């Protein structure tokens, strides 16, 4: 029967809640553009290469060490640095929970309860987007966003 | 994004990534001790021991200099190394996770430039095997323990060769992908007792049975500019894994020093693939010798904090089991390394540095020194506390 | 940081299974003269005398209709005409920026000598041309020869327009010159207006004929373009050798030519009703060679020993091939190729599931030969069968590197010069990738008949017909002829494929196989 086109995860970039009420799920992946490191259509032949169809499996794994400069309860800010590594797969037959695309940083989050959360991150890559022609690193990326974008 | 960079990857399932946990990696895979704030993965028996959950997670930075008769260069890799999870039940102990059984990683770049009609090669190599396992564990008696494991190894192995001639701009590309999946079970037992005052005797089995491990094969040759790839039949082929037997024994006081060695002999396996048959390379049967410990000046200390780290040292000597050449390839390493512990918690973080030599550079073979920075959290937190005065 | 190679451990793994072969096949390369071919619709034109060490002496007239801006003019009462200039501009471009305002062009497009003169005649054509012509029921096009001098030289009215004969530089001693014609008008109320017109061919026509012929002409002559078409034939440019000189050729342009007469009107008056005059002027410009099929490019060629005895159907060998090939432009000579060995073997190429990297045809130059003569700057190779490109011309849309460099466009095709070190031609090389991969990919393709001809743009891909069709074979025909050759007035000589030209010399088709085993 194959695997349902819809509830597919999208990886890469500053990621999004669960808004979409058709199961989408885009996660969270500094140091790379949004969306960019999802499966892509290689048929190539097929009048659709190119297109994000999706990815039925993903896993990352995120360390960050957080200094807080101010916790009160008018506003909360604090620094963080991270490093991260992240892959998403199209199907178990792909799946290699070891081959991840690995990013560093640094980044700021300022929260107040009238403003919300708010936060700017920059982020490294240390690999290429999928279909590149040449290994080279992403290179740095800036995400920003506000709220809980979990 | 491989694991891996040594040439030796390309034969067999790749190169043996998993050695333990930074806190047991670090003493030469010498896990004969009933740790209870440790995960053994190795042994299943050791998940009976735990006494608080532990979450562990690791990672490395190796550095490696391939050398061969010709010339010598130099190579880094970054990974991920593991995720385990351990869950004290009563008398039982339950451990899940996930782990790279090998690695296969390679770039090689036969440059014939600059003369026309002289054909370039690229050889690229990447993927491996991975395993899932559940094991649980059971305390037959309050210092004795045995138990029992399932694995499940899946990876994908991608072998790609391409060749453009000099004068020409239209190479080709040859591509071999094989996807491997197999389930394998484990035992063990571990039995401490005292010989002398403060003085213990600690002892560990453990036994892996052999698995068969189903391949897929397909191998499509691409030519630059043609839109048609030539595809050949796709093909399965069938692997054995070779059964393993882990012994170990050692002396020491329980946080105070411990001293012990252990023995790993693998048997009869069959990793040749389609792809990498050769006739000058053979195998053999995998025998590894360690020694190790570590030594705590002083665990319960107020005045300084540097007694209270645990300090690990080890020595190793390994037969991969390969004869390229018909030279035995052997790796052959110290380890050394510290576990802090952070302040009021038994959660500590682990720091390791492992340098050692595979290989030889005799019989046009490729010798590899490497020196790897590891890193480890282990994370440990009591559950399951039932909250009275209802 | 990980995306590094190195070239250790190269010799531990295993061969892989596709083996990266090229084999050689041998060409069949004869050579076919290009009889007169239709020159109507040559974007680009040549006028004067070319005079080449190998090939010979070539000479081109142009025949052209003339046109009015506007029909059914109003010239005024009583005109008086003041001069007829005809003015061409010339391909040149600025060399050096002077004080003073001005500049200083080089004339571009010019073969010969650069001291050479001609003697420039231009006649008011009395033949009337056509565009097409309603035929048994269908509309055929109209097409004009190379070899119809004649025909235009001997249906000539008067005397040559250019007979002024206080300028020599206009008649009798013309040379294509690249003065800045500066001109300077105090009409700004007393200011000057220094105005500066690029290179171009400036001739004083007769007065006296442009009088009559438009100032003085019945309204129903020039009241369309038919009529006046009918009336004012065209121009013919006829070129001559000067009185001891050497005489050159060049590409022009005529499409931006035209001839302004100047006259004096007697004012739309009324109102002071005096005899006095104002400047009229009318602008007769000359038809477009691409819009219509009024224009003819007169090319003679006086072919050498040499040439004439290569070309010859007494000298060509049809089985084997030729050993040297001679390809010129214009009215010259093309070689058909024919890739006869590759097809006998294409049954085994296919069955042994082999696939092409890349395919080539490397042409050598005969540098012996072709010695103290213009080397054409590109080659073109086209299917002389179906008379239409490549699959391998549209498959590559490589640019040039150089901007503004439109010719060399397409260098993955192929078919540019390889100069050496001595600033000679070594060689051309054409890639064929895409037709012998279409060739054993497809079963019902068949090898068409190349044919290779000097090209003067890659973009210009038309062809232009000949008189009569030439019977190469049987059922074969050489019927017409890339329009970007008949442009090119050089040509090349370049070794043959006959088994008895050296291996290092002669033409073979080059093929790169990546055998699979
Ligand atoms: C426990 C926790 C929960 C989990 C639960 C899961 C466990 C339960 C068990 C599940 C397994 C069930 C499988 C199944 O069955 O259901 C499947 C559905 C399962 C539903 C499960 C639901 C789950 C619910 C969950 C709910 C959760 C709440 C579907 C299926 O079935 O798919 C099957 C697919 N498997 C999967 O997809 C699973 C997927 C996995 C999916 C599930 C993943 C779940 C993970 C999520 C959990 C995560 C939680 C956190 O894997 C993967 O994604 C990759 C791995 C995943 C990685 C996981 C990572 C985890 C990460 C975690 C990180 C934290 C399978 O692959 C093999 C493997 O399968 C699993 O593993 P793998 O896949 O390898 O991984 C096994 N077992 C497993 O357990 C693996 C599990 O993952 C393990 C789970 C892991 C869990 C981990 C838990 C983690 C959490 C825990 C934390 C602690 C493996 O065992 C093993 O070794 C492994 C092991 O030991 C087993 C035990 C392991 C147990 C583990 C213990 C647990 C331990 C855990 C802890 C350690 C085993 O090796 O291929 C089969 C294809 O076979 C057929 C077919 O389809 O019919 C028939 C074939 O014939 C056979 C035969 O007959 O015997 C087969 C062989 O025997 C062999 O001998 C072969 C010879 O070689 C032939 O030469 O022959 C052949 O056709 C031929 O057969 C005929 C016969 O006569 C032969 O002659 C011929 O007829 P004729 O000629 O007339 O005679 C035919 O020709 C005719 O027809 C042709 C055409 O005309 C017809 O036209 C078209 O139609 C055909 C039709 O057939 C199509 O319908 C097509 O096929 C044609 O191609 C064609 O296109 C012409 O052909 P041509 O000539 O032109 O070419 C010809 O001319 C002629 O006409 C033709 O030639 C073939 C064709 O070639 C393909 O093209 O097709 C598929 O069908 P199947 O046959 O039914 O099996
Ligand atoms: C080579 O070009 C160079 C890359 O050059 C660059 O462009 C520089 C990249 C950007 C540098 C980082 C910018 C941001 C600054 C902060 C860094 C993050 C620090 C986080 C520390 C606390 C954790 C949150 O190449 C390199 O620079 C090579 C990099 C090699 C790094 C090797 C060491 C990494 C650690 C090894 C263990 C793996 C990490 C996980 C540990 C836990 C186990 C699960
Ligand atoms: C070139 O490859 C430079 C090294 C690449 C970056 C190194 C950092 C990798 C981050 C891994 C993080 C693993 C998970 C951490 C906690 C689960
Ligand atoms: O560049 C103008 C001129 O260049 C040369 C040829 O390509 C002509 O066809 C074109 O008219």
């Amino acid at each position: 029967r194959g695997v349902v086109p819809f509830e597919r995860f999208y990886l890469g970039g500053d990621g999004m809640a669960n808004y979409s009420m058709d199961g989408r799920e885009t996660i969270q992946l500094r140091g790379y553009p949004n969306n960019s490191l999802t499966p892509i259509i290689e048929d190539r032949n097929s009048s659709r290469y190119g297109q994000q169809i999706g990815a039925t499996i993903y896993n990352k794994f995120s360390m960050e060490l957080r200094y807080p400069i101010t916790l009160k309860s008018s506003a909360s800010i604090y620094a963080l640095t991270f490093l991260e590594a992240g892959s998403s797969y199209p199907t178990f037959k792909d799946y290699n929970p070891f081959d991840l695309n690995r990013s560093a940083g640094a980044g700021l989050r300022v929260f107040m309860p009238a403003f919300g959360l708010l936060g700017i991150d920059f982020g490294y890559g240390f690999d290429a987007l999928p279909g590149s022609t040449t290994n080279k690193a992403n290179g740095w990326e800036t995400h920003f966003i506000i709220g809980q974008q979990f | 994004q491989q694991g891996t960079a040594s040439p030796y990857s390309f034969y067999g399932i790749g190169d043996i990534k998993f050695k333990g946990t930074l806190e047991y990696r670090s003493m030469a895979g010498v896990a004969v001790e009933q740790d209870s704030i440790h995960l053994n993965i190795e042994n299943p028996a050791s998940y009976a021991s735990l006494m608080q959950t532990t979450f562990t997670v690791g990672g490395t930075f190796g550095t490696s200099t391939l050398k061969s008769n010709t010339g010598s260069a130099k190579a880094q890799r970054t990974t991920f190394d593991y995720l385990a999870v351990g869950i004290p039940v009563g008398k039982f102990g339950v451990s899940f996770g996930l782990i790279p059984l090998s690695s296969v990683g390679y770039k090689i770049l036969d440059d014939n430039t600059a003369t026309e009609g002289a054909v370039s090669s690229q050889l690229s190599g990447k993927g491996g095997i991975n395993k899932v396992y559940f094991g649980v564990g059971y305390k037959i008696k309050p210092h004795w323990t045995i138990g029992a494991d399932v694995q499940y190894n899946f990876g994908k192995i991608t072998t790609t060769s391409i060749e453009q001639v000099t004068g020409v701009q239209n190479g080709t590309s040859e591509s071999n992908a094989s996807t491997l999946s197999g389930a394998n079970f484990d035992l063990g037992t571990m039995y401490q007792t005292k010989i002398y005052k403060k003085v213990n005797l600690f002892t560990s089995l453990s036994y892996t049975f052999s698995s068969n491990l189903n391949s897929e094969n397909v191998r499509e040759i691409n030519v630059s500019g043609d839109p048609d790839p030539y595809a050949y039949p796709a093909s399965t082929t069938k692997l054995k894994l070779p059964s393993r037997v882990i012994i170990g024994a050692g002396i020491g006081e329980s946080r105070k020093w411990l001293v012990g060695t252990t023995l790993a002999f693998q048997g009869e396996g069959q990793l040749t693939n389609y792809y990498n048959a050769m006739d000058n390379v053979r195998y053999e049967n995998y025998a590894k010798y360690a020694i190790g410990g570590y030594y705590i000046p002083n665990y319960t200390s107020f005045t300084s904090y540097l007694s209270r780290i645990t300090y690990r040292a080890g020595l190793k000597y390994e037969k991969i089991g390969l004869i390229v050449n018909n030279e035995s390839i052997k790796d052959v390493g110290m380890t050394l390394g510290a576990g802090i512990p952070i302040p009021g918690y038994f959660s500590n973080v682990n720091i390791g540095i492992e340098f050692g030599k595979k290989g030889t550079v005799s019989s046009n073979l490729v010798q590899e020194n490497y020196v790897n920075f590891s890193v480890g959290f282990s994370f440990n937190d009591k559950w399951f506390v039932k909250s009275k005065f209802n | 940081c990980d995306k590094d190679f190195n070239a250790i451990g190269g010799d531990l793994i295993g061969d892989d299974h596709f083996g990266l072969e090229s084999e050689k096949y041998d060409v069949l390369s004869y050579n076919q003269e290009v009889t007169s071919v239709q020159s109507n619709v040559l974007p680009t034109s040549a006028l004067g005398i070319y005079s080449n060490p190998v090939f010979g002496e070539t000479t081109a007239n142009y025949v052209t209709q003339v046109a009015l801006v506007a029909y059914a003019p109003s010239i005024g009462e009583d005109p008086v005409i003041e001069s007829a200039v005809l003015s061409i501009p010339y391909f040149s471009h600025v060399t050096a920026n002077n004080t003073d305002g001005s500049h200083t062009y080089e004339l571009d497009s010019i073969y010969g000598p650069a001291n050479g003169k001609l003697k420039l005649s231009v006649y008011e054509s009395g033949y009337q041309m056509r565009s097409s012509f309603p035929s048994n029921g269908t509309e055929l096009p109209q097409y004009y020869y190379t070899s119809q001098n004649s025909t235009f030289d001997q249906a000539k009215v008067g005397t040559r327009l250019n007979d002024d004969l206080t300028k020599p530089f206009q008649n009798d001693q013309f040379f294509f010159s690249s003065e800045e014609y500066k001109t300077v008008t105090k009409d700004s109320n007393d200011k000057e207006t220094t105005t500066y017109t690029a290179p171009e061919m400036r001739l004083n026509l007769n007065s006296a004929f442009f009088q009559d012929k438009i100032l003085k002409a019945p309204a129903s002559k020039i009241a369309s373009t038919d009529v006046f078409q009918e009336y004012f034939r065209g121009l013919y440019f006829k070129v001559e050798k000067a009185d001891g000189s050497p005489s050159n050729m060049a590409l022009m342009d005529f499409s931006k030519g035209k001839i302004t007469i100047t006259y004096k009107a007697k004012t739309d008056i009324t109102t002071d009703a005096p005899e006095t005059t104002e400047e009229r002027t009318i602008v007769i410009n000359l038809v477009n060679p691409t819009s219509s099929g009024g224009t003819a490019n007169l090319l003679q060629d006086a072919k050498s020993a040499g040439y004439s005895g290569a070309i010859s159907s007494s000298n060509v060998n049809k089985t084997e091939g030729d050993e040297r090939l001679y390809i010129k432009g214009g009215q010259g000579s093309a070689a058909v190729i024919k890739l006869n060995d590759f097809a006998s073997k294409l049954d085994d190429i296919r069955a042994k599931n082999w696939k092409v990297n890349e395919a080539n045809l490397i042409f050598n130059i005969d540098s012996d030969l072709m010695t103290g003569a213009d080397e054409p700057k590109r080659v073109y190779l086209y299917d002389l069968t179906n008379n239409v490109p490549l699959a391998d011309y549209y498959a590559d849309q490589t640019t040039s590197l150089t901007v503004g460099d439109t010719k060399g466009a397409k260098y993955v095709f192929g078919g540019l010069i390889n100069l050496g070190d001595n600033k000679r031609g070594k060689t051309y090389k054409i890639r064929i990738t895409e037709y012998i991969r279409n060739l054993i990919k497809d079963k019902t393709a068949k090898n068409v008949n190349l044919g290779l001809v000097v090209t003067e743009s890659i973009g210009i891909t038309t062809s232009n017909f000949l008189e009569n069709r030439i019977v190469l074979q049987p059922n074969e025909y050489f019927s017409q002829v890339p329009r970007a050759s008949i442009m090119n007035p050089l040509g090349t000589i370049l070794y043959g494929g006959k088994a008895s030209v050296p291996d290092d010399k002669r033409l073979r088709l080059e093929v790169y196989y990546t055998k699979p085993n």
